[PDB]
């Protein structure tokens, strides 16, 4: 199965350093190549960079040109991205996508890594039930005060897909943001089923599984 | 540094309709051209690569075509899936840039919300907060007013709003609102209503919970 | 020797740069075997004994009919050597001729790069003349113990189609099946019996040509061979075809191994794109004087096939450098029907029931074309 997966991202310092992964599988790696995109939260896309592990041969933007230096192990079929010099302009979620020689488009893209260049700092959420008559009932997780972007939610460890509305994070006047994530179910399988909020921070390194339930009311 | 200028930058079609995106390269960049696909959050899809070829798996209704600089993208029948944000791409020279995009939305009935209120949770409620959410599930249009009401009060400052992003499968949006009070501000009131006003309905739904009670 | 014939239809197997090989029974009992045709050689042999990347072998003890030479021989390639020892037996062809033969047999002992892990074919067909037969031009190739002791037509034409990936092809032995190409046969002289050799005139990449001397081409030969997969060009005029390839196919970006055949290169299942690559063509020393013939290929053809995931097709530059002259491999023969006229010393080229194309371009053998070179496009004799 064809997939990238990225890493590294997080909170930096304006200035600072970090080092972005994208771990290769399910694919020849070699015969391919490996394009650093990048995105604004809201705005398009931005070619960062390129390389050819057979043998680099790099390339990369002028934006980033004399601070990202990408790199690439054939060894552990990943490629890396250090970056350097980090200004809040850099603020953006890094694709790596997967690049044939030619032509030179991206056929299958990772879900990405967010990186924040920010002087704030680092703080987790804090996860709370959403909880409650008819044949559907909503449960949820409250996601509160985390910083920064992104959150990922899913429920029941995957295997819950139907109902599911994970919202855009809000962010609130303290700095912090703030997001909701919601399921209808069927309201019998209410104490025979379950559930369970599979909330994950990796900027924060904050993973955290809450079970919602009915009160006992 | 070849530019590539969509238009436009955004449009709102019937499911079955017959859409056009252009994208205009600043120079003549051959065939040399992709388009990809990407719903909000996810990662962008190709669908074709070098003007007018389909990738592996992309729908027949998708179409592209153009030379040197009109190039332009045809979804013939428009379907929910197909809301997303859509980019061309110029690469005759290896120098890659995209264009600004163009979000397609999805037109549709009028549907309405499914209205739900939670309580604050104990554990929030240990650490002195309480946050109360009303839900909005699966409406349309996007249009929607949402009142907090705390014993018959117009609150107003002390709540946030959050809008989900269109339904691939059915084309609707839900809501999330969240009225953020003290443990003690919270306890001195009893009822808190959460008044919904949208098209769907024909007049607005209020739903509550008398604190202290069930 | 011009017919139909519905049972040699369709009797090759093999993968993708692993040629195609045929089934051969040898011995009494028949011992059943896979053996690969061989055009640019005149050995019969086949594996003696268990090995990890055969399947089978040849039990000489296990047949009664079987007798050795007490005589051993070896074989230096490019590439894949091996040596054994000599003798005869009977062989036959489940899927040809309902003839039998008693035709020599070299038992191989050894090898190095020889066979193929897992390529389903145990011996080879040397189909080449005595001249080039190992030790020596006294021991006698099978097509030649063929012809000699049987009715079967000096002449045997084939198919192979292609699309590791298996693929399939026709041997006809004897004749020409007239339901396995379209048009003409374009015949080209045999300059010399020895390998099936015959004169390259002109090279082309997209019409263009590749500007350099007649014999350059054929240095020190050019030969038709289908035990080999690659399309092998002499160090000059590989250098100039890959260069020109290179101008004219917008691949700036892939690797340098590539060019060498070392580095694959890959695409998702179905999403290759063959028109940013040129066409081959190859001008041929016609019939009659003055007078030539060429094929033309496409990437489909030079591109072949290569752990390797489902999902993805993966390709290696079937175009690489020699150093004994031209070898027109496997990735040459495919999109044609190409017929080996021994009888009138010359080898036709045309348009397979299988021919390689897409909703562009297309194989094609096209004639007649004007050359004053001829002739005296040789450089040895």
């Amino acid at each position: 199965e064809v997939q990238l997966v990225e890493s590294g991202g997080g909170l930096v310092q304006p200035g600072g350093s970090l080092r972005l992964s994208c771990a290769a599988s399910g694919f020849t790696f070699l015969g391919y190549g490996i394009h650093w995109v990048r995105q604004a939260p809201g705005k398009g896309l931005e070619w960062v960079g390129w390389i050819s592990p057979a043998g680099g041969s790099t390339d990369y933007a002028d934006s980033v040109k004399g601070r990202f230096t990408i790199s690439a192990d054939t060894s552990k079929n990943t490629a890396y991205l250090q970056m350097n010099s980090l200004r809040a302009e850099d603020t953006a979620v890094y694709y790596c996508a997967r690049g044939p020689f030619s032509p030179w488009v991206m056929d299958y893209w990772g879900q990405g890594t967010l990186v924040t260049v920010s002087s704030a700092s680092t703080k987790g959420p804090s996860v709370f039930p959403l909880a409650p008559s008819g044949g559907t009932a909503a449960l949820g997780c409250l996601v509160k005060d985390y910083f920064p972007e992104p959150v990922t939610v899913s429920w029941n460890s995957g295997a819950l897909t139907s109902g599911v509305h994970t919202f855009p994070a809000v962010l609130q006047s303290s700095g912090l943001y703030s997001l909701s994530s919601v399921v209808t179910v069927p309201s019998s399988s209410l104490g025979t089923q379950t559930y369970i909020c599979n909330v994950n921070h990796k900027p924060s390194n904050t993973k955290v599984d809450k079970k919602v339930e009915p009160k006992s009311c | 540094d070849i530019q590539m200028t969509q238009s436009p930058s955004s449009l709102s079609a019937s499911v079955g309709d017959r859409v056009t995106i252009t994208c205009r390269a600043s120079q003549d960049v051959s065939t040399a051209v992709a388009w990809y696909q990407q719903k909000p959050g996810k990662a962008p899809k190709l669908l074709i690569y070098s003007a007018s070829f389909l990738y592996s798996g992309v729908p027949s209704r998708f179409s592209g075509s153009g030379s040197g600089t009109d190039f332009t993208l045809t979804i013939s029948s428009l379907q929910p899936e197909d809301f997303a944000t859509y980019y061309c791409q110029q690469f005759p020279t290896y120098l890659p840039t995209f264009g600004q995009g163009t979000k397609v939305e999805i037109k549709r009935t009028v549907a309405a919300p499914s209205v739900f209120i939670f309580p604050p949770s104990d554990e929030q409620l240990k650490s002195g907060t309480a946050s109360v959410v009303c839900l909005l599930n699966n409406f349309y249009p996007r249009e929607a007013k949402v009142q907090w009401k705390v014993d018959n009060a117009l609150q107003s400052g002390n709540s946030q709003e959050s809008v989900t992003e269109q339904d691939s499968k059915d084309s609707t949006y839900s809501l999330s609102s969240t009225l953020t009070l003290s443990k003690a501000d919270y306890e001195k009131h009893k009822v808190y209503a959460c008044e919904v006003t949208h098209q769907g309905l024909s007049s607005p739904v209020t739903k509550s919970f008398n604190r202290g009670e069930c | 020797s011009r017919g139909s014939f519905v049972e040699m239809v369709d009797n090759l197997r093999g993968k993708s740069g692993q040629g195609y090989y045929v089934e051969m029974t040898v011995g009494s009992p028949p011992q059943t075997l896979n053996i690969l045709v061989d055009t640019g050689s005149s050995n019969f042999a086949v594996g003696a004994a268990p090995h990890p990347f055969l399947h089978r072998y040849y039990q000489r003890q296990l047949s009664s009919t079987y007798r050795d030479l007490r005589k051993g021989v070896y074989v230096p390639y490019t590439q894949g050597k091996w040596e054994g020892e000599l003798g005869t037996d009977l062989v036959s062809i489940p899927h040809g001729p309902n003839v039998t033969v008693r035709a020599n047999i070299a038992a191989i002992t050894e090898s190095d790069k020889f066979f193929i892990n897992g390529s389903n074919w145990e011996g080879i067909l040397g189909l080449a003349y005595a001249e080039i037969a190992r030790p020596d031009d006294s021991l006698e190739p099978f097509f030649d113990s063929l012809v000699k002791q049987t009715h079967v037509p000096n002449l045997f034409s084939l198919q192979l189609c292609g699309a590791l990936a298996s693929v399939g092809g026709s041997m006809i032995i004897g004749g020409i099946d007239h339901s396995l190409y379209t048009g003409s046969l374009w015949y080209t002289p045999i300059r010399r019996e020895w390998y099936y050799e015959v004169i390259i005139v002109r090279v082309e990449i997209n019409g263009q040509d590749l500007k350099m001397d007649c014999k350059e081409y054929n240095y020190d030969k050019s030969i038709v061979d289908s035990g080999t997969t690659n399309l092998r060009l002499p160090k000059k005029v590989f250098e100039a075809a890959v260069k020109s390839i290179k101008a004219a196919s917008s691949t700036e970006k892939f690797p340098d191994g590539f060019w060498l055949g070392e580095q694959l290169v890959c695409w998702q299942a179905g999403t290759t794109p063959w028109n940013i690559f040129p066409v081959i063509s190859l001008y041929l020393m016609g019939e009659v004087t003055n007078q030539s013939f060429r094929i033309t290929i496409l990437p489909q053809q030079y591109l072949r096939p290569v752990v390797a995931t489902s999902q993805d097709d993966c390709y290696k530059f079937a175009i690489s450098q020699s150093s004994t002259g031209t070898v027109m491999g496997a990735v040459i023969m495919e999109g044609f029907y190409v017929v080996f006229d021994r009888a009138r010393k010359r080898i036709g080229f045309a348009v397979s029931a299988c021919h390689v194309h897409d909703e562009f371009r297309t194989a094609a053998v096209e004639g007649p074309f004007v050359t004053l070179d001829m002739e005296d496009c040789g450089y040895n004799i």
